[PDB]
Formats: structure tokens, sequence, C-alpha cells
């Protein structure tokens, strides 16, 4: 049985922990044995934290992850602009340029959308990674989001 | 504070790393205290768009041997601020090594460090061989050399 | 302007004076003729190949190729380079 | 495109450059300024084939990728009746040390 170490990163307040809680407990106020494409595998979701710390100890913890979920809230334009900074820090620690990655637009159950889905789709095509719109409250796209990253780690590892 | 160190300008400037050397380039960034930090390597003939900041220092070495490399026909690279968004280019090349230093690289790449003193060369070349290049000894030279 | 460089086995190499001045040892010696009693012909020719390589590629501003050194020549070439200061 | 050559005869070897579009007769004129011998008493060869005074060095087999500065090509020279092309060979390096294998 192959294990997958996934990491959820993003701006402060985008829903990193909420997505992880709902993915595991089906609850909205970390390991899960999942069958993806007929393959039994375990999802080891790492701490989401979010505090800014540029130490070698933090780099060592993030370097262990194989796939990264870059999250932004569709109602917060700043969380979308920060996606570039989060993606570059991921490439720096992983020592690679094509890291298994999936862009995630969280909080799509909200009526104050300030980021067009086409803007994220255009950004996703530029980075060569898939994009998925999710909602931790409604569990919309939450399973589609994490599974899609799992498909990227396998395709990356071939 | 060390003279050779980066400034916390926090102003981003897009840089293009171009490796036109037959070596695997190790981009080394001097932090805000003069301590070198390694970064992802560039295979030969490869180019990568880099996110950096104004006033930050960069140097380039061979990823495996830590030989010296040239950026823009110079050893140190400082990007300015992007003029109207135009990114700044960093063209990594091989330096025209001295025939002595070039021979040292070839001998080091063929003999284990334990068997250096087993070669039919003069006793001085043993010390020259085991004086492997590093960033620390070079940083001391570029520090004292930048005085005006 | 050329100079003559004679090896230990009697091979005379005619290189441009600017190219020969690349080494400090030859610069101190020069007249128009220099002899090396301890440098064989196959090693002195390679040094002249470095001379032509160094003068041509010092002014290049985009990319430089690697200077090839065979394993069978490296040790002899290293001692000659150390003696020539180049 | 520049070509880099080793004009060799007996125990003499000249390190010089030229243009791939330059003439063999022009190269003989370069040997004239170095060894003080006219082109009428010179015969330039590529290996064992005589080079005509009208063809270009490229048309003889000396291109930019065959005559790099770090690996120049070899041109034979014979002086005057002409003599047989004789190029004395360079020395040989010793047996590669057991350590470098
Ligand atoms: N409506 C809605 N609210 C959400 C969603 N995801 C998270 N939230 C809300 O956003 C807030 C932050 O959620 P949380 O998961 O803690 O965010 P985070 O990115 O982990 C914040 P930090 O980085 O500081 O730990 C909470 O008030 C939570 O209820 C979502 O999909 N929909
Ligand atoms: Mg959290």
């Amino acid at each position: 049985m192959t294990e997958y170490k996934l990491v959820v990163v993003g701006a402060r307040g985008v829903g990193k922990s909420a997505l992880t809680i709902q993915l595991i407990q089906n609850h909205f106020v970390y390991r899960k044995q999942v069958v993806i494409d007929g393959e039994t595998c375990l999802l080891d979701i790492l701490d989401t934290a979010g505090q800014e710390e540029y130490s070698a100890m933090r780099d060592q913890y993030m370097r262990t992850g194989e796939g990264f979920l870059c999250v932004f809230a569709i109602n917060n334009t700043k969380s979308f602009e920060d996606i570039h900074h989060y993606r570059e820090q991921i490439k720096r620690v992983k020592d690679s340029e094509d890291v298994p990655m999936v862009l995630v637009g969280n909080k799509c159950d909200l009526p104050s959308r300030t980021v067009d889905t086409k803007q994220a789709q255009d950004l996703a095509r530029s980075y060569g990674i898939p994009f998925i719109e999710t909602s931790a409250k409604t569990r919309q796209g939450v399973d589609d989001a994490f599974y899609t990253l799992v498909r990227e780690i396998r395709k990356h590892k071939e | 504070r060390p003279v050779l160190r980066s400034v916390n300008s926090r102003e981003p400037s897009q840089v293009i790393f171009c490796n036109r050397s037959p070596r695997v380039v190790l981009p080394v960034w001097l932090n805000f205290d003069g301590e070198p930090q390694p970064y992802p390597t560039l295979p030969p003939g490869t180019g990568r768009r880099i996110h950096s900041y104004r006033g930050h220092l960069w140097l380039f070495r061979d990823a495996g041997t830590h030989d010296g490399l040239l950026v823009n026909q110079t050893e140190l690279f400082v990007p300015s601020l992007n003029v109207d968004g135009q990114p700044i280019f960093a063209n990594i090349t091989l330096p025209v090594y001295t025939l002595k230093e070039r021979c040292l690289q070839v001998v080091r790449s063929l003999v284990k460090p334990e068997n250096y003193r087993r070669l039919d060369i003069v006793r001085s070349l043993y010390e020259d061989l085991e004086d492997h290049p590093n960033v620390q000894k070079d940083l001391e030279r570029l520090t004292q050399e930048r005085i005006a | 302007m050329y100079v003559k460089l004679i090896s230990s086995d009697g091979h005379e190499f005619i290189v441009k004076r600017e190219h020969a001045l690349t080494s400090g040892t030859i610069k101190a010696m020069l007249t128009n003729e220099v002899n090396f009693r301890e440098i064989p012909s196959h090693v002195l020719s390679k040094v002249c190949m470095y001379f032509t390589y160094k003068v041509r590629y010092t002014n290049s501003s985009t990319e430089i190729p690697e200077f090839p050194i065979a394993p069978e020549i490296a040790l002899e070439l290293l001692m000659a380079a150390n003696f020539l200061d180049c | 495109m520049d070509v880099f050559l080793m004009i060799r005869r007996h125990k003499t070897t000249i390190f010089t450059d030229a243009k791939e579009s330059s003439t063999v007769f022009e190269l003989k004129r370069i040997v004239e300024g170095i060894l003080k011998r006219p082109p009428d008493e010179q015969r330039l060869y590529k290996d064992d084939q005589l080079l005509d005074d009208g063809k270009t060095l490229g048309e003889c087999g000396f291109t930019s990728q065959t005559a790099r500065p770090q690996a120049p090509a070899t041109v034979g020279l014979a002086f005057r009746t002409f003599e047989a092309l004789c190029i004395e060979p360079f020395s040989s390096p010793p047996e590669l040390p057991d350590v470098m294998k």
C-alpha cells in the first residue's frame, strides 16, 4: 500500500484546516485510507499552520510533502495574488520546477466572489497544474480536489 | 554587518537564470547576514524564470565540484528593479580558467581525495589539489577586493 | 609577431607573441626564442592550444566552451602549467 | 567563422588562425612571413592530400567545427625539386596511473 504525503498551503484564512477537517471527518465547524482509481492508498495530510517562518526546520518539514494544495478564497483577491509566492517557495524547497500541484479556489459557497473562475483557470493553464473550485462548508469539490492532487503525484512519478 | 549581504528591500524583481555552461550550476544566494544559501540547480543549457528582490546578492558554482562560475562576465550578480516590468537577465558562463586550475579540476574529477598524494607530481601540487574550491574562501576575496 | 618555443625533444612551436605572454614564466624570460629542458613536445603543444583557447575566449561575452584535457595528459600538463604560471 | 590550424613540418609547428573563406595560397603567404620561404617553394597538405592554391581552407576540409581553438587541425608543409611530406611525431604520455582508473 502506497502512502501519499499531501500539504495544504495558502494565505491566512483561506480554509486550509477547514478543507482538511471536512475531507477526514465530513464536518465543518490526519490520515484517511482511500480508494482512488482502484488503488488503495493512504493520505497523510500535514499540518496547515500558515504562520510565516523561513527557517531550515520549516523547510525540512515542507520538503517532505510530495503534493501541495495551493489554496485561495474566491472572495479574497489578496489570497489569489499570493499564489505565486506560495508556488515559488514550494519549488525552492522541493528543488524542482514541476512539483505535483493543484490550484484550489475555496469558499465558493459565498456570495461575495471577487475572483473570476476564468482568472484562476487562466492561471492554472500557465502553471500546468489543474484547478478545482471547492467549498468546505458544503463539501463541494473537496473530494475532487485532494484526489486530483493524488493523480498528479502518480503522473509525476510515472 | 558583513559588506557582502543582501538588503531586505522587499521589492520583487523577476530574474531569468540562464545556464550556458557545460556544468550543473548551483545558484547560491547570500542572505541578509552574508550567509550563503543553496537553491535549486540548473542543468546545462536550461533556463528558469526566478522570483527575486532588489539588492539581493547571487553567485553561481558547480553543483558537484563548487568550481567558480561567471555571471554576466562577473562573479557577483545584483539585479536592479524591473524597469517597466522588463525582467533582468543573468547569463551564467564558464570563466576562462587558468591552465593550472583547469588541470586541478580534471585531476580532482579522476582521483579520490585519499589517493591524491599517490601521484607522481611535486609535493606542492598535493596541497593545490586538496585545496578544493568553496564559497567561503572566495567570499573572503570578493569582500576585500570590493574596497574603494 | 611570433615567438619560438622549443620542447625537450626538439620540437619548436611558433606561436604569436601575445598568445605566449599568457603565461607569466614566458613573459619574464622574454628575446624571441625560449627552450624548456623538462617539457616534452606533446605537453608543450597542448599548452599552446590553451594559449589559442585563452586569447580567443577571453573576449567572448555569451558562453564559453570547456577546455578538454585527456586523462593521459592531465598529470604532465598540470606540472607544466604550474611551472609556466598560466 | 575562424579556423585554427597547426602548420607542421618535421619538428616545427606553427599555431595560427585564418578564415574558412581564406585561400590556401593566402595561408602559404602567412608561412612566408613566419619561416621566410616563398609560396613557390611551399606545398600545403591536409594529411596526405595536396592542397590546391586556389581552393579555400573549407573546401579542403577545414571548417569551424573541425578546427576549434582548443583542438586545431593539422596542415602538412613541404619545402623545395620538392621534398616528401615528413611530420615528425610528438612525444607520448606515460602509462595512465592505476589511481586514475
Ligand atoms: N463559508 C465558508 N467558510 C469557510 C470555508 N473554509 C473556511 N471557512 C471559514 O474561514 C475561516 C478560516 O478557516 P480555517 O480553515 O481555519 O482557515 P486557515 O487557512 O486554516 C487559517 P490559518 O492559516 O490562520 O490557520 C473560518 O471562520 C471558517 O469557518 C468554506 O469553504 N466556506
Ligand atoms: Mg489552519
